[PDB]
């Protein structure tokens, strides 16, 4: 799409407030994303993949540490992502710790 | 055509695999927010910035809303 | 130094060293504390990396 | 006086603390051998002024 | 950890090649990995023991 209408949807997804409600939040999002719209690191999806390994080693959910490789193979096989490194970097940065009692649907 | 339907099939596939990756790491994203971020990655975006934005807005909707 | 386990053979007192798993946003320090105890040379044929990984699971429990 | 005494001392103290932080920054990349760092601030001072200067990506 | 250690110790004391040390050490490992709660059929017991470990720290609060 086009980024200026697209960032507004991110302000509408996270906040419960519409775009006709608040305008400071959109300006803070434009403050960060505008002028930091270029990746300041170059892509290596391997390094971030081997830290999702170490997170599932950390949780002793190491049956799912081998499930993750099938999730990582698929992403390369479709190739409809501009960067397969970027979204992994996003999901690891937004991580938490759901330790104690696994659940997976695998596909 | 045919390759105009293959690309939509592939995006429905990749969003479902990325949803599994988002839920096993216990992130705040769901199927609707994840599509916004993938569309952002099509234009090219620094994810170091995007995650700090989302880290702020979730705290600015549990302190303002 | 505080314990009396400092009179041992110097090798085994060198072989242990603390091994981090990783850093995560939010985890108590106990789960991200594990000793390394790696050993190489001709001794490495008995005790490979694969041994220490299964031992990481047992040390963890 | 103040222009022949104090102001140069204040400038010198600033610059010396600055070079101290630069050397500790260039020594933090270098780690036994970490005891050069430990000896330099034995009491522990001029290593908790700020961790690193803040920025954002 | 004592009967498995006995099982290992007698097999290493009789070991007339390196392969006996290796092939005994792996069995000594593979009984500790199963008598401790570290399989995937015993996963429910681990989760329940986590619940025990949680009510412990609840009691302090």
């Amino acid at each position: 799409k086009s980024p200026n209408v697209l960032l507004q949807n991110l302000c509408c997804r996270i906040l419960g407030r519409s775009e006709a409600d608040v305008a400071q939040q959109f300006q803070y999002a434009v403050r960060v994303i505008g002028s930091n719209f270029a990746p300041t690191v170059e892509r290596d999806e391997f390094l971030v993949a081997e830290k999702i390994k170490k997170e599932l080693i950390r949780q002793r959910r190491e049956a799912d540490a081998a499930l993750f490789s099938e999730l990582h193979r698929k992403l390369h096989s479709q190739g409809v992502l501009k960067n397969k490194w970027s979204i992994l970097y996003l999901l690891l940065s937004l991580s938490e710790d759901p330790r104690r009692q696994p659940s997976k649907v695998s596909s | 055509a045919a390759a105009a339907a293959a690309n939509l099939n592939a995006v429905r596939e990749t969003m479902d695999v990325l949803l599994e990756i988002s839920r096993i790491l216990n992130t705040g994203l769901d199927m609707e927010t994840l599509s916004i971020c993938v569309r952002l990655c099509e234009q090219g975006i620094n994810p170091e910035a995007l995650s700090s934005v989302i880290k702020e807005l979730r705290k600015a909707t549990e302190a303002l809303k | 130094r505080a314990t009396n386990a400092q009179f041992d053979s110097p090798e085994i007192l060198r072989r242990l060293d603390v091994r981090l798993l990783e850093v995560s946003p939010g985890d108590t320090g106990w789960d991200v504390f594990s000793l390394d105890y790696h050993v190489d040379g001709p001794i490495a044929t008995v005790f490979t990396r694969e041994c220490m990984s299964h031992y990481l699971r047992v040390f963890n429990f | 006086l103040v222009s022949g005494f104090e102001a140069t001392i204040n400038k010198f103290d600033k610059n010396f603390s600055a070079h101290l932080l630069d050397l500790l920054a260039r020594l933090s990349i270098y780690s036994g051998m970490a005891s050069v760092i430990s000896r330099l601030d034995f009491n522990g001072f001029y290593t908790e002024r700020l961790e690193r200067l803040s920025a954002e990506r | 950890l004592e009967c498995s250690w006995d099982e290992l110790w007698n097999k290493v004391q009789q070991a007339q090649d390196l392969d006996h040390i290796i092939a005994a050490h792996e069995v000594f490992l593979d009984t500790i990995i199963s008598r401790c709660l570290l399989d995937s059929d015993s996963r429910a017991l681990l989760n329940q023991l986590r619940a025990v470990f949680d009510q412990i720290i609840e009691l302090q609060n």
